[PDB]
């Protein structure tokens, strides 16, 4: 967790972070991208 | 527009022939229609996300803009000169072949790169369930971190780049809200790159989950149109192909199946014994057809399959009648002159072929398992073929014993090894079997309530019955799945049936005192268990004597209901019992909050 | 915008009621939003492709431009006057109803046309696997052609139009690269109309196949939200409906199931015999309840099903005790006064109803199979109904024998035909059964590690256990499928569990010398086999005494991990073992190149 | 573009750093790309539809325009400053976080609202199958209505708002055509809001159903790429993970399985008996290894599983040899010095551990079922672990009896309880087993035609064979499903094989008189049953001695054919037997028209 | 079920209960199917207007208000058990109530000396 | 009690709130609204 500083806009051990799940926003990237023949073109 | 772009090779005037795919040193420019940019953008978007980890580890090469693989050509874009003429596009955005190659191998190369890191980020992320589905629940960050500082095994990648993975993470888990730099406090809202998608997956308390209930429907709709559940009780010849019978090899236990319970298996019900002989491999053996009726697999009405009669664990009393020992058990065909069930004595049996004997007598195949010597699991096995039995009116497959010397001891034995678990496997799907005949088409409606209790369980692997069972079974999972045929909600399924019972019980009341006005509260409830009994055991609808379900209306009715029922579910079908379902989710988040509370204390 | 187009109707300013669906002689113009043109273009595009075969065979009628079915009207387009008012579209592209009819029946008529040819092109194309997945591999064209000139059966359509099918083909198989006219050489690149799609399906060596790995994920995501794998170990009442129990009729072998191993089956454990009588069809028979305990299906705790006790292949010793022969085997209910397991003698048994006898005594149902006469496969069968047993505190279903005259011979026999394979089929899904009681809701978490080894395999078709098993089974295939719980990759699944073991083993260490600092290398590995043992045999998580898996945390934990795990797979999840997977694909292309080499020699 | 919108925080000059997610009091504006508006519009469109029911019941709040949740900001929109710099969008349409919240909870709240009504509308709609699939068929409206006025149970919502539900309905069922106000007659055409979608689902008589045939293909394509059917007979090491083995616990019946038919099970084939002793729980018992060979589960070659040997319904002759009674049946390991199958007498058996005994002797576990006392269904069960047997060259699991006192009576008994149904469940997927060894990778091609008839059915739960069977089984359902391997259509599957047989039979003819020019009509037909026999029983392709199917070419061939075959089906694949399929649909509509005719009379 | 689940009503002098505890307490008791757990300060804002017990902390001085301003400002003021005389809302009704009867049944004329239809009773 | 922010002018877990009954203001909404025939009109 050693301080970095600019590489990325947020420090991990940074001031006032906060792990806190909300039933409201179910974390998700993009897995189901459609590529099948008919659907991709 | 769509397809490759074309341009007037003959210049100026572009007719349906003065065109030509504008190919060149880069390959052929294919048009990138609006939606197809959504994909390549959605793919690149998911890679750019990992920007902070690409720089950290000096891989990558800057953010991948989809505008680096395309171009701004203009011409007519279609699939063929003729139709491309009706799509004059100006300064459209096309991607040349050689480019369609990089945007491909780039998204592929980068995809590996991230696929790896993305795996480390995960073993650490999910390693503290950042996802609840009812209300909230925090877990003081210090602890959390100081905790994973432990658990995470020394070869992750979340220990070598904490806030190089954290920055990637913040965009995938709206659970981790980074503390704002100029107020040094969270944000209430969480802004992960998947802003919308993640909003529309949360288990919304009004109705289960839109992403769920939506698919469970489109999924069922697929099947309904696919297999051909529609037309499930159609009354007219249908090619077996229409039933896509696959992976279908059912096994039995004959020498038990009554002849009338399944046409493909006749029996030698004759007074005395019918000892015959046959020179097999020099040695002369005697097929017995002993004391009892000895049910044998008939050959006609037997779709050229792969019969594999297994004889194992089954008793082998060579201990008593010594006559039994010494005889090599073997599946043998038996061509009889007079039709079986009319074949009295030996002179009646034309010939007997040992289609597959077992090397080594009955005293090496044995194995003592507490007195009663059993059969060492072995599989005898013919490969019956429709035409190898051409002309031959009577012929039967019999997995008997082939005694090397009949005696008084084997006078009440009857060596039929058919008590074993035989497994026929139709090796030629195109041809089915029904009521004892081989056909190429079924008549669905005919097979409904036409089999008996066991004229079903005794069906022959890939025969109408087994096909008109594999079919109902799909339709049975579409209702079971999508429709709510398992609650007091008088659903679309049990509703289609109720309307039949009414229209039915209503005309049966027409003519005569009509002393009984139709019920309805009783009809709704009777049809509810009818539709329910179906989802339950799809098969039943084939057995003669099943209430409601077996009248010609139903099924033909049911399906076409369930049909339109799926094509309207809405999206919030999940509203069903979305109350207890919700209350159960809060139940979990309360217990998971309890977990975070320890992570929060133990590792302060 | 979307929906039908509306336009101001009657006197007044445009308003929410001024509007009216602009219908007319053509039907109603429905708007053709951007994406919906992608489909009809993608559909027509796939037809135009077959242009060279339409002219050759004088069918068709020119290329189908989607711009022939639409129009350029303008107005407000919504689903209802109210909301259509907020979508003023000018010169949008709408398709009138009567047109939405042709673009339909045209794409349908043409679709048949091509579907046919397209089938001939194929039996010839795939008839030489034009698809490899690692590196390249040619096959000198002359040979290839001169070869198919043979194989192809005389009724194809690729022999009547070679380079009329070839031109269609070149656009579907980037394997066949036509030789350019003005340099008479190939092109390196292959330009098939499916330029992009075909590029994005190639098994990219970096990560298996984007089209694969992508779907295997969205597929799992569907289930995860659908069935309701989430909430899998929720601790609170849940309607059976929430478990979509369908096609669920399990079969057993009672008269073996211990009474304590499954509440729905009590036994008459009494000293002597309990010969009772009953006039059935005139004739008076004696139910036995012989020497042993005679386990009988209890009626209460028996969800109104369709009990069908099959009695076949099972021994029938009418040979010894002649008493047994002559008695028609039959499933019979038995109402007892004092509760069973307290019912001593005949005067205790209130009444006995033959709910289903077998016509013809025990000497026609037999069939000699080597001394030991078996039972000709037959199915006795009641249709128990919750309320037909109202009030009646004690009543049991028993598939006994009904001896026409008890004797000394049958003094150690005990005619329970329950040794047969009974098959109960819940005929009314809404109601489940648990621990002996009938309910309408389960409490998942309760059924975990609460059954014993066999208090599971002895479950009653559609009872909590069988439901809390059908559920885990789905969640078991989502992990088994999507997540890599079968390699040393400490995946998201086995990771969610590890965090529980830590937090758990960590507080159990709190208070007292804490001489053991948590392990982790040992915890990771212990939780790996825990998550693995689950995917393996989903059931286990119900049996008392299973390491890790049965602690309240896990599962509730696992799923919610596996959950978020699927919602992030990326696309290149296939990077897992994409090395040996790749090396195996090159292995195949090397062997397939070997094939083309013979096609290349034999047919020079 | 896509992602959140950014703007030059440093003003004017927008570089790859002078940007910053434009967040604020509303959250972060995320861009709403063209297609993502299709969804939220398609979702809201399906809600607006229910407008007439929202006013009627004073809920709702006016029509939901998607233009109420968005905005018209402008800036650069990407996933990260770097890539967002290449998407300058002006006056794009973004939805702020707090808005992405309402459009969410609104569509959710409204979704409940309608989900409910929408359910009542249905129990009434489908309650008269408004969907036929061939030709038309009316049902005079008066009757219809006056009829449902009955059936519909008093708690619907279609009785409280008839033409408040009717107006919602008219837009979902193009069956109900409302009578036009100013000509008081129908309309011929039906204009339901789902105008297009409903047009493209009708079972078009040319080809089954586009919505069906389309999916049944994309569905198969998913699998083909997913599981990894491609590479199905790859000849090279493949991680077991590549086979996603899940929910895989197979059960047997040893003490029957020949030792050579399955390496994981050796037998003590020794002359006399081998009575050994062992102090178990104080009391001294004698393991027997009786008269017969007593096949025992070998421990090496036994993937640390969960062996659970069930002993029930199986005979228990404590009646004759009294020696048997009193002995607690129990699964026991047996470490022998000299390798088994070479272990002659007691002094040879190193030690014997009772890994799991059954409390209570053999006279409480019994239960008389007609003379022959059986075993009360009980499950003994070890938890074998790879390394608990480290070093130990010879050790075997044996479910024997443990007699408390061997006698002359048990001199021909042999107490192996292995005749029971043992169920091994691999508890650690990563490791597989092949030919007796434990591995981490299979070599597919090796397992083809390498097992014997029963060297397959005797496979050990999660061993190469069982894995190279679970795999073919998927590929078997892709062909069975998508491809027409069940009609005389010489499909792409049976076609890929035919080309192999030719190339094969053609070179075997090279060199020597070549008196036989290849056949082809006979080859097509031989390969048709080969591809067919595969779809039928996928397994066979593992057994030595199966025509065609087991030559190295096929399969590796088949799949790669079936592969490209699915990636071209077109859409109208349903044209296959779309004639009888059509004729069957007309058959149903003729019978359903018959129904409407009664609804039309009974309730005039 | 959440409000009265902590008697927000006393009738003599005052009496507080440090808010943190109070909340962290009801966070427990309240059964998982209420609606005060799904919207805390969406119910709280409704509540503040019905219970002059809950005084919200002012945003720009981060302290209570002494006075409590619930929408029922007057009504709630005139129901407090005023120490001078029991409760105006009570004593007022117990009177109008009695007045009703007195005129109603016909208690007046209770010992009237002259024929009266039984109906009059 | 998770922070909201604007939906309503007060946070529940907000700064310096205060449960504190006063015998003076007996909490009460509007239940006894008169609607009887003669009295409503
Ligand atoms: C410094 O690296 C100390 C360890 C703290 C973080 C290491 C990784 C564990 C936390 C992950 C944060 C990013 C997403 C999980
Ligand atoms: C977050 O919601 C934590 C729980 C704190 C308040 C929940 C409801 C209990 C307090 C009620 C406040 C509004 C009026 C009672």
């Amino acid at each position: 967790g050693n301080v970095q500083t600019s590489v990325n806009t947020y420090n991990i051990t940074g001031d006032g972070n906060s792990f806190t799940p909300t039933s409201d926003m179910t974390s998700t990237a993009a897995p189901a991208i459609d590529l099948k023949p008919g659907v991709l073109n | 527009p769509t397809g490759k772009l074309w341009r007037p090779v003959g210049t100026s005037v572009a007719t349906i022939d003065s065109l030509a795919i504008v190919s060149d040193r880069f390959g052929q420019y294919s048009f990138v229609n609006e939606g197809m940019r959504e994909t390549f953008s959605k793919a690149l978007f998911d890679i750019n996300m990992w920007q902070p980890l690409f720089q950290a580890t000096k891989t990558g090469c800057g953010p991948i803009v989809l505008s680096s693989f395309t171009t701004t050509t203009s011409g007519y874009v279609g699939a063929t000169a003729g139709d491309a003429l009706d799509n004059p596009v100006t300064n459209g955005v096309f991607i040349s072949t050689v480019q369609i190659m990089n945007l491909q191998r780039t998204i592929a190369a980068r995809m590996r790169d991230v696929a790896l890191w993305q795996k480390h980020l995960d073993t650490a992320m999910t390693m503290l369930t950042p996802d609840i589905s009812a209300g909230s629940a925090s877990c003081n960050w210090k602890s959390l971190l100081a905790f994973a500082k432990d658990i995470l095994p020394l070869d992750n990648l979340c220990l070598t780049y904490p806030n190089e993975f954290y920055n990637v993470a913040i965009h995938r888990y709206p659970a981790l809200k980074p503390g704002n730099p100029d107020t040094k406090l969270p944000d209430a809202q969480a802004h992960p790159l998947g802003e919308v998608a993640g909003a529309f997956n949360a288990a919304t308390s009004e109705v289960g989950s839109l992403v769920g209930s939506s698919s469970t429907l489109s999924q069922a709709i697929s099947t309904m149109a696919g297999k051909d559940l529609d037309l499930i009780e159609a009354d007219t010849p249908l090619p077996v192909s229409v039933f896509t019978p696959s992976l279908a090899p059912r096994s039995y236990r004959p020498a038990f199946i009554k002849p009338e319970d399944a046409k493909w298996i006749a029996e030698f019900n004759n007074s005395s014994l019918i000892r015959k002989t046959l020179t097999y491999s020099g040695a002369t053996y005697t097929v017995q057809l002993g004391p009892g009726p000895t049910r044998v697999i008939d050959m006609n009405a037997m779709i050229d399959s792969v019969l594999t009669l297994d004889v194992s664990g089954t008793i082998l009393p060579y201990d008593t009648n010594p006559d039994l020992s010494t005889s090599v058990p073997a599946f043998v065909l038996i061509q009889t002159s007079v039709p079986i069930q009319q074949v009295t004595t030996a002179a009646n049996i034309t010939a007997i072929t040992v289609v597959s004997a077992a090397g080594a007598s009955a005293i090496n195949l044995a194995i003592n398992v507490r007195g009663q010597p059993r059969f060492n699991m072995l599989h005898l096995q013919a490969t019956f073929e429709r035409e190898t039995i051409t002309g031959i009116p009577y012929i039967y497959g019999l997995g008997t014993f082939l005694i090397p010397s009949p005696t008084s001891s084997s006078n009440f034995s009857n060596p039929t090894l058919m008590d074993g678990l035989l497994t026929v496997t139709p090796v030629l799907l195109r041809e089915t079997t029904y009521k004892g005949e081989v056909v190429d088409a079924i008549v669905p409606a005919t097979v409904m309530a036409n089999q008996t209790s066991e004229e079903v369980a005794s069906a022959l692997a890939n025969d109408a019955i087994v096909l008109v069972s594999n079919h109902l079974n799909k339709l049975a999972n579409v209702v079971g799945d999508a429709i709510p045929v398992a609650s007091r909600t008088d659903d679309s399924a049990t509703s289609a049936i109720v309307s039949r019972l009414a229209v039915q019980h209503k005309l049966s009341q027409v003519g005569q005192a009509s002393p009984t006005p139709p019920d309805y509260p009783l009809l709704w409830r009777r049809a509810k268990r009818a539709a329910s009994m179906f989802v339950s055991n799809p098969s039943l609808a084939l057995q003669v004597g099943i209430p409601v379900l077996t009248q010609s209306g139903m099924l033909s009715a049911l399906t076409s209901g369930v049909g339109t029922a799926l094509r309207t579910g809405s999206l919030g079908k999940g509203v069903t019992d979305a109350s207890e379902k919700l209350r159960a989710r809060q139940s979990l988040t309360v217990a998971k909050q309890a977990f975070f509370d320890q992570i929060g204390s133990l590792w302060p």
